[PDB]
Parts: C-alpha cells; structure tokens; sequence
C-alpha cells in the first residue's frame, strides 16, 4: 500500500523504549544520589572548634590548682574561701610547680585602660589560655585572693622594653584591701628585683617632696570616676586610668600603652607622663612594651 | 476516513521535548553528583574558632553590661553553682543590651532540622572571631540547649524580644515581656504575653490570615516542644504520616503545625514553593503575620532579658 | 478495502500514545523530585559552612527547571481522540 | 728619933706589891684579847654573799644548753655562731625538757620601756635567775639567734590579765632580720594560741583600713629616733616606746604599763592606747599585768 | 737633918695616880673583851645582796655607756673571750661617765691590810642594793684584782682619775692621762703621766714637803707593788724590821715608802696620831701633797677609763 | 744613930726606885691600850662589810689622852 505507517510506528517504539531506559536510570542514579547527600549531611553536624578551653582542675588559687596536679599554664576556675562564686583566670606554672595567678597583663594595647571604678573592679579585657592576651582580672578579685586564709601573699612584676629585656619587682606581704576601703595597697616590703623599688616613691627633681609624693604603699585605688588619690586634683582623670595613685605615680602600669617606648610631653596636650613607666628601672617617658603583674603565696622563696 | 495522520508527525514532538528534559536531568544529576563529593573534600577539615573569654562575666549577659560588658560579643556566663559555665553571645546595644541571644539565624551555616537530643542539649556557633580581632565579636547561626534556655525562663520574670528581616532589608520585632520554658518533664511548654512588637502578635493570637477554628489553632502559646523524632504537636490524630516536624524539620512548639517557626528551613531569597520543600511543607523560617505564608527570613533571632517590675 | 490493518493498526497506534501519555507523568514527577533534590543540596552545603574548613561557592537555576515544568505541561493536551 | 716611918714603908711595901699584881695581869688579859681579835678578823674577811649566781652551762641558745644537761631556768651565756662575744640571757627550762631564751618580760612596770633605738638594740632592763626581773634582751641579740645555722625558730608570747587568766600566742618560722633591714618582724605564719593572732592586723572600727594597718608580719623595728613605720608621723614616739609598728598597731607589747590593766584616752593627753596591749585577747584598752616574749628552735612543737 | 719625910706624903700622890689609871684599863680591857663577842655573834650570820645583771654589758663601761649604760651602778664586763666576765661597778656621771671603778674607799666597811693573793685577786664589796631597789646601784668599798687591773691598764691606752674628799666635806680630784700595769712577773710595776688635778702630784712628784732625796725616794711612778708578805719596795736595806708595808697594811706601790696611799688603814676622823698606828706608822689612807702626813680622808677612790 | 738611918734613906730609894720603874711600864701599857683600843675600832668597822651587822661603838681618845697628860706631870723628882 502507498501509505506504509505501520513501519514508523515501531521507529517510534523503540523511541519509546529508549527514553523509559533514561528516565529509568535517573530515577536510579537519582536513589543514589540521596544516599549520598545523608552521608554529607552527616558530616555538617558539628560546629567549628574553638582551639580555646579550660581545665577542669579547680582550686583556691593558682598555686592550690598546682598543687593538685596542673602542668601547663592556662585557664583555670578559681574560688578562694570567702568567695560568692568561682571565677576564671590564667595561670602561670614553672618547673619548679609554681601557680602565678595573674591579674594584670600588657603587651599590645588593644586593650583602653581607661576605663571608669565598676570596670576595674569586675575586670576587664580578655583571658588566653596562652597569655598572648591584655587584661585586668578584678580588684575584687584581686581582693579575694589576697586577702584569704590570712595566708602569706607575694607580688612579682615583669617588665619588658623594646628589645626584649626584662626585669623584675618582687613585694612580700602583699594584699589588696575590701571596696569598703577603696581596694587600698599594702605589702610589709620589697623583696627585692632588678627593676626597682618605684613603689617606695622616687624623687625625681622637680620638687624635694616628690618622692613620698609618688610612694604607692598604702594608697588607694582610685578612677576618674572614684578619685582617692592624695592630690587636690584627679590623678586618675589626668593620666586616664585606674590605679593606686598618691600625689600621682612613680610605678605606674596601668598607664598609656605608647607603641615603640619612648614618649614625651609633646604627645599630650597638658603634657603628662601617662605611660606605663616605672622610674626606678627606666625614665618616665618610657613606656614598657610588655607588663604582667602576678601574685603567688610568698612561701616560694629562696630566690 | 478517520485519518489521524497528525500521530506519525505530533507524537515526535511530543516525544521530541520529552527527550530533551530528561537528557536534561540526566546531565544535572551527574553535576550534583560533583557538587558533593566537592563539599564532601572540603569537610575533611573541620572549621575553627579561637574565642578568648572576657574577665567580665556574671549570671547572664543582664548583670554582665550592669558589670561593664559593653560590646556585643560572645561571652560567658553561670546562672549559678550548679551549673557548669557556659558560652553565650551577649548583645550589649539594641533595646539596652542585657541581650542574651536564645537563638539565631543568619546565613543558614548550620543545620536546624535535628532531633531531640541536640536541641535539649543546644547545638550550632555560637560567635566568631573578626578578621585580625582576638576575640569572637560575631555571632554565629545556633541553639542554645533547651535546658539552658528552661532554666534561664524560670529563674526570674524574663522579657523576650524576636527580630526579623526580609530579603529586602526591611526588619520588624516582636515583643514579649513575658515568657518561660518548663522542663523536660513538662515537655519544655512554652508560654508568652505582654505583646508589643511591629511583626504581628504570631504566638498568642495564630496566624492572621486564617479564620475561626484554623486560626486558633495554630497559637503556640501553651504548645509543646517537637523534633522530627519526638512528636508532641496539637495534632492528635493516630495517622503516622501527620506530624507538625517531619524529616529535617526545625524542633518548634507545634500546635496543629504553626503560625510562625524560626528553626524552620533556611530557604535563600525568601519566597518558596510546594513543589520546592522536601515534604510539600512550609517548612522554612517562617512569621506568617509579617511577609506571609511561603516566605523564609533572611535574618531571625531571639534575645533574652530580666525583665524588671 | 484495507478494514483490518488500518482497524488493528489504529488499536496499535493508541497502544504507542498510552506509552507516551504515560511516560509524561513519570518525567513531570521525576522534574519535582529533582527541582526539591537540587534544593535540598542547596540547603545542606549551605549549613556545611559552619562545619566545615569551606563550603562551595554555588547556585541554583530554579528558572530552567521552571521552563522545563512549563514547557511539559504545554505538552499535555491530546494526541488521539 | 722617932722613925715612926719603917712602920708605913711596909704598908706601901704591900701597896706597891698590890699594883704590880694588877699591872702583870691587865698584860696577860692583854695578851690573850689581842689572840681574839685575830680569831675575830679572820671572820671578817669575806663579802657578802650575793644571790644571785650565773651557770656553767654554755651553749649556742637556751635549747643547746639544757641538751647538753641544764634542769634550771636560771641565768645562762649563750653565743650563736655569728656572734662576736657570748652574753647573757635568761633561760626557760620545762619538764619535758625545752629552753626557752626569753628576750623581753614585764611584770611591775619597774623598767621604763620609752627607749632610744640603740638602748634597744643593744638591751635594757636586769636580768634575774628566777624571771622575776623586767628587760629588752637586745634586737641584735634576737637577731644573732633567730637567724642562726638557717634552721627553724618559732616564738611564743605569754599574756597575764589581772586575774591571774592567762593566754599564748605562737608563730612558726619566727625570725629578727639584720640592723641593715632595721630589725625587720618575719614569720611564715601563726602556729594558734588561746590570745589570738594580733600579728595579723586587726580592724577595730574606724576605718577600714585599721586591720592590713595593724599587721606586724613583716614590720621593721622603729624608735622615736629611728622611724620605720608605714605611718606619716611617728608611732614610736607618739606611744612612747619600741616596736615593729605599721600605721601602728594591734598588737602592742612593750606598751607604758598601765596598773590595774584598764586605761583610757583620759589617761593620755592626746589620748593615745599607747598601753602593753592584745587586740585580740582584750580590748584596746586593758593592758596587760604580765607579758613575757620567748623563742625557740620550732622543731619542739606541742 | 737634910732627911727627907715628904717622900711619905709625896709619894701616896705619885701612887695614888698609877692606881687610878691603872684601874682604868683593866676595866678599859674588859670592856673591848665585850665587844668583840659580840661582834663575833653578829658574825655568826654574814651580810647578803642581790644584783640583778643589767641587759646592757660591754668590754667595759666605756663601751657600756656608749651602749646606753645611764646610770652609775654595778655592771658585768668582759675585755675579752678569754676573761671570764667579771662584775664592777660602773660610774656613768663624773667627768663623762665611762669610769670602771678600780679601787673605793667610804666607810671602812672592808679590810685592806690583806696579802698578796687577795690583791691580785681582788677583794671587797663592788655594790649593794638599795632600799627597795631590786639592783646593786651603791658601790661598796673594794678592789678589783690587780690581774683584772694590769690587763685592763694594758689593753689600751687608759686615763686615771683619782678622787678624794676629807672630813670636812672638802674634795679634790688627782687626774693621770697615762695608766699602766705590767703582769705579775714584771711585779705589777706601775707607770702613770700627763698629770691635771687639784689634789697634787703625789705618784709623780713624792711628798711636797720633802725635800731632795727624800722627796725624790717617794714616787710611785715605777714602783712594784708590795704586800704585808711580799717585799718588792724601795726599800732595799737587809734589815728585817724595815719594810714599807707592816702587818695589816695596804698593799700599794711603795718605794722608800710613800707619798700617798689609798689602801692605808682607815682612821676615823681624819686626823691620827703615832701612838694610835699599829706600827707607830703613817699607814691611813694618807694624801701627803694635799691634806698633809697624819691624816686619812674619808672618801676615797681610784677610777678608770679609756683615754683617747 | 748615924747608920740606925743611913740604912734606911738606902731602903727608901730602893723603894722609889720600883716606883720610878713601874711609871715607865705603865706609860708603855697606857700606849699600848690607846693602839689597841684603835685597833679594834678599826677591825670592827671592816667588819660592818662582811657580817649580818656592825657594833654602834665609839672611842674616847681623851680619856687616853688624860691619863697621858697626868702621868707625864707625875714624872719629876722623888730623891736628889
Ligand atoms: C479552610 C480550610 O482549612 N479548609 C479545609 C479544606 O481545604 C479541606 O479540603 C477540608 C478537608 O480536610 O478541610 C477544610
Ligand atoms: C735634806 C732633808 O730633808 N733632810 C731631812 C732631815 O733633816 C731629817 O732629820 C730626816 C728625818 O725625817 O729627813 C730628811
Ligand atoms: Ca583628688
Ligand atoms: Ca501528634
Ligand atoms: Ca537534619
Ligand atoms: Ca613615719
Ligand atoms: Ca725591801
Ligand atoms: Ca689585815
């Protein structure tokens, strides 16, 4: 017959059969394609790690922590006697087992020292288990600790300049006093230290008082918000910061972090020497590269 | 006479079109079949974090910023002894900052159709390091666990506040001063007032473009808490296949489903289809009272606070 | 007169056009099956990012799977009275 | 012609006679008064007997000594290693057999403790072999034993009320630095006692401040002629006294002697509590009827 | 007829006055025959002190004062390691105060008519306690060892200050910048110099009422020391009956005898005469150069300190 | 009678003569008491620093010192 369809037809159903081939095998490959999605799904399920964590060692103190077993220096939970709730801090451990409990660090100035009495009492900046970080733990804190058990405290100072050279400043019985008393300074007396005795003052030059006049035992701690200081006007204001200020300084930490060191009069509008200086190891246009104030029961000694 | 001649030359269209779709799919199933071995490489590394802790801590974020806590970042805190310190993002600026962050979502970086562990037990990045910057000052996508959040609701008259924002920018709250999370024995059952926010009342009143019985029960208010393993819904019915939290599906305080969900699907750009979500649900991060029905958030989360007399 | 192979033939040809009527649904729910799967990637990568060292720098051409969806059912009409 | 005189001669003859009889035997009494006075001078030749007597025994503290044998508390010549010369000291000597080198006991208020800084370095005051003496051995003299062979000394401090009551007060590791360090107040803690710790400080309640104000651990010694204090002024001098003072005191020992016990701010000018005085024991107020500091090498422990 | 009868009624007067002396001692000498019984019944129980040490002590007073020694009263020295410490009264008032009491006299409370040992050992009462005073702060009358003398003379260069005073309240000093004795194997020979007093220059220049040798035989300066039983004055003559220093005499630094001595017999009064001395001797507590020969002061002492 | 009294002015001389003898021994006698009773004083006044007391004595040198005086003025002449 002319018109032969009856031969298209099966061109068309092995078309057909081709496509149900296809769609056969996606439906398939498709099957398998969700048994692999759950086993990804699977892995994103936890979150990123924090390379940051704390030890479960806990104590009275960074030397109680040692004394119990802690090794490396990191972050530890505290609680002393009296205290309302424990709290976190670094340690700094030797090979000798010592724990340094450390309450004031510098070496950047990423951290603003200037900051008002509720901000030095809970404390501020940030704690690394490695101590690469800018803090002030607490004067409440610091309080705690020092003032418990009616035990024996020491307080040692590392300064750093700009070239990597270091000293130290050791105070026997040292103890910081309640809020009731303006968390006021106190140590029997130095225990010696490459650095120096600025807490015992220093005269300068510019007047013969200067030296009682820049003695920090048994002052106390004062901010511009909370002055106490033994100056008409607010030492803490002038220079911006917290500390135990007399009729100023001659120890001051906590003072103006000035990148490279050295500074001047020039750097501020009145002029002043609001660095982190210590007169009796370096000028007071000095500014130290890195400060850690670090406090330990004074029965570690022998030197 | 009764010719269908056309079926010799209609049918090779319509088979023609029927060949080029599904070669079509052939060749787009074989590329996801890239796309995930690709990611599954990249998973061989996890992703890290490194968040130093601020001295300044207390029992929430509330006495933290009354302590000084005045940035927005992750922080740590303790309700009390008990309770073992834990990792928060604290938000120092919004209303006035005694912001602790319950939950968040963002950019849709973490999973949030998890079953009931997880949930009780809280999961996801909390905050995350800048770029240069020490500490952790961003927040990430997470779940604080549901005991954690419980026991912070019950430890005082606690204020919640939910913000949004659409894919337009555009951004609205939702206001609580009241609101508690009962424990694990109560089924964690939720329950809010006070309202007054600018996204629609979603919680207490149901959604707003549903009517009579429809509308009231779809309320959270006094709902349960349901993962896609654990049902506790307002659908009763013994039907298997009738779950408000189906397979992937945000743990939510379900009531004959919802009328808001912000654990739901991050679903990107917003607006969605039937024919888009895994079970033909409106499963996303959905606050029907605001944008609608099919319409997942850019931006969702939820902060909490003391709220004082 | 040719009653028989055109009365059969006919009978055949519908036999041909049910496969393919047939085969058109099987496609319009393998299309939905895959536009949710494609989805359904697209969210899980997504939720990678925060597990993993990195996630993929992705899209998703919703739109070709809407022309392939429109362009079927266009398709759906009559073949055979 | 008459010589009525041979006749008289004989009476005088026996007269004569009579004298010489007298004469010879005053010679012999005579004779034998001057064998008795010798007799008599040879008692009068010794003094007379003091008391008071020193012991044989030496050693390089009072513990060494009774080692060595001592049974009494008496008056001994101790000499440490580091010192000059030996000197005198007053030693306490229990039954179980511990000596107790005491360097400063008051018990009348005889011996005036308003003291310069070397009357207080060197000691003042009397030494009795029976303790019944007020003194200062001498802070170079604690110094010189605290601080010898390196090894370990504790102290103990006896109070008496006027009631006979009595309380003690202990620390370990008890040690007097050099004059370099101004006679410097050390130990590494209290080893407990019925009077309580006054060392620690103590906060009365006017300021603050009064307790780490008050804490004598790790005080230099002062004099109204050698201020160490942490005080602005002179504790020293205001008190009128020696001892290591911070921004002065809580516990106060070589205070004015106040009889009775009982004092004021009524009985000072001023109004000074300036009295031999254990903050906590008793009040402020009430000064001690007997006081008495002692040492010894810790390792005698209760 | 020149027969003499007044020797009838001459001589019962020249009797009658031989009896009545006569009577007179032999009373006289029972009645010292009571006396001293008695006194040898005081004796039965002897004299006691109590003398609390002072905290404060030194090589001497010097160094005792220095060290805050105040008051004058009894301390306990010691020169040196080798000395045991020894007992003194200390007189922290007079010109400075650093004066070691040598040798007191006040009230013949003590024999110094003694032997060679005594002397060399010394003997007498340093101090005694006062009225309720628990501490020795009167000296008594004594001599330190001439041992603890000479080696304190010898341990440096020493000044000598010697005080006196008579009856009749009158004192006078005797100072001596230069002081030394020798060892008992030189004999304790003494040696003084650089004389500024007001009592006279006895020990250097003899008796200012001698004249040429007579004088120059009684000066004490280099004189050995003599007791009642050891002769080594400057008296060299072998007769046996001729020697400076009788029974119950001092023992001082004779030569050809004196001119001065502090140790002598202590006579009541001051004033004695030959007929009283047991030798019929000038053996008191003379000072010849101030108040004459026959005549023992009432108060007498020799002191010492380092001169510089 | 001339030797009836030659005699006897013989005898009477040997009868001053005793007496003549016996001053000089009481002079002595009278010189050694005066020592002694000294002596004495002395002995008893050192003894006032070594026993528990001393005797409240006194000596009365005049006393002496009379008998002293009116025994020289009996010393004259007896016999030419
Ligand atoms: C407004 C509403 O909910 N309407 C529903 C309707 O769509 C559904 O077909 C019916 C059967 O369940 O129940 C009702
Ligand atoms: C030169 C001189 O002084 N001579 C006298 C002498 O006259 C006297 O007889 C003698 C006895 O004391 O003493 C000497
Ligand atoms: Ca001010
Ligand atoms: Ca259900
Ligand atoms: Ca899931
Ligand atoms: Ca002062
Ligand atoms: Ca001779
Ligand atoms: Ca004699």
């Amino acid at each position: 017959e002319i018109m032969k369809y009856e031969a298209s037809i099966l061109t068309h159903d092995s078309s057909i059969r081709y496509l149900q081939e296809i769609y056969n095998s996606n439906n398939q490959k498709i099957v398998n394609l969700k048994e692999k999605v759950a086993q990804l799904e699977a892995q994103c399920q936890e979150p990123c790690k924090d390379t940051v964590q704390i030890h479960d060692i806990t104590g009275k103190d960074c030397q109680d922590i040692a004394n119990k077993g802690a090794k490396q220096s990191g972050l530890y939970f505290i609680k002393p006697l009296k205290a309302n709730q424990q709290f976190l801090v670094y340690c700094e451990i030797d090979g000798s087992g010592n724990g340094w409990t450390v309450f004031q660090k510098r070496l950047d100035g990423s951290v603003d020292f200037k900051k008002n009495w509720i901000q030095y009492k809970e404390g501020f900046g940030h704690l690394s288990p490695t101590g690469t970080t800018e803090f002030w733990l607490g004067n409440e804190k610091i309080h705690l600790i020092s003032t418990q058990s009616a035990i024996p405290y020491a307080l040692r100072v590392e300064l750093e300049d700009w070239n990597g050279r270091t000293s130290t400043a050791d105070y026997a019985m040292f103890k910081v006093g309640p809020e009731a008393d303006k968390y006021r300074l106190t140590y029997a007396y130095f225990a010696g230290g490459d650095a120096g005795d600025a807490f015992d003052g220093f005269d300068f030059g510019d007047d013969p008082s200067d030296k009682f006049f820049t003695s920090h035992n048994g002052m106390q701690f004062s901010t511009w918000d909370n002055d106490n200081d033994k100056f008409e006007g607010n030492c803490a204001e002038q220079d911006g910061s917290g500390w135990w200020m007399n009729k100023c300084h001659a120890g001051h930490l906590n003072g103006v972090y000035y990148q490279g060191g050295t500074y001047s009069k020039a750097s501020t509008p009145n002029g002043y020497d609001n660095g982190i200086i210590w007169a009796t190891w370096k000028t007071r246009w000095y500014s130290m590269k890195k400060t850690t104030m670090k406090i330990i029961p004074f029965n570690r000694l022998t030197i | 006479l009764y010719i269908d001649e056309t079926v010799n030359s209609n049918i090779p269209t319509n088979l023609r079109v029927l060949r080029s779709i599904l070669e079509n799919l052939r060749s787009k199933i074989q590329k996801l079949e890239s796309d995930v071995s690709a990611q599954m490489e990249y998973c061989r590394t996890p992703c890290t974090v490194s968040c130093n802790i601020p001295v300044v801590s207390g029992k929430e974020c509330e006495e933290i910023i009354r302590k000084g806590g005045e940035t927005s970042e992750m922080y740590l805190i303790q309700p009390d002894s008990s309770v073992k310190p834990y990792r928060v993002y604290c938000d120092m600026n919004t209303e006035n900052g005694g912001w602790t962050v319950i939950q968040n979502r963002q950019d849709g970086s973490v999973d949030f159709g998890r079953k009931w562990d997880p949930y009780k037990q809280g999961f996801g990045n909390v905050a995350t390091n800048t770029d240069g910057k020490n500490y952790c000052g961003l927040p990430g996508e997470y779940w604080l666990g549901n005991d954690k959040i419980s026991q912070l609701t019950r430890m005082g008259p606690t204020e919640l506040l939910i913000e949004m924002e659409d894919w337009k920018g555009d951004k609205v709250k939702a206001h609580y001063g009241g609101f508690t999370v009962q424990n694990e024995a109560n089924k964690y059952q939720i329950s809010v007032n006070k309202y007054r926010g600018t996204a629609g009342n979603a919680l207490m009143d149901g959604a707003s473009q549903l009517m009579g019985e429809n509308r009231t029960m779809t309320i959270h208010n006094g709902m349960f808490f349901s993962t896609y393993d654990r049902d506790n819904d307002g659908w009763l019915t013994s039907d298997p296949r009738k779950q408000c939290s189906k397979e992937d599906g945000g743990g939510w305080w379900y009531n004959r489903c919802h009328a808001a969900n912000p654990n739901g699907r991050y679903y990107w750009g917003g607006q969605y289809t039937w024919d888009m979500a895994k079970h033909g649900t409106d499963d996303g991060v959905v606050w029907m009272n605001w944008k609608g029905s099919w319409y997942s958030m850019r931006k969702m989360s939820m902060k909490i606070r003391p709220f004082f007399p | 007169d040719l009653r028989s192979r055109i009365e059969v033939l006919k009978r055949k040809v519908i036999e041909k056009v049910q496969h393919i009527q047939l085969l058109q649904k099987n496609v319009r729910a393998q299309l939905v099956d895959m536009k949710r799967l494609e989805v359904d990637i697209d969210i899980k990568i997504r939720s990678c990012r925060g597990s993993c060292s990195r996630a993929l720098a992705r899209e998703v051409d919703l739109k070709d799977y809407e022309d392939q969806q429109k362009q079927l059912e266009q398709v759906i009409a009559k073949d055979l009275l």
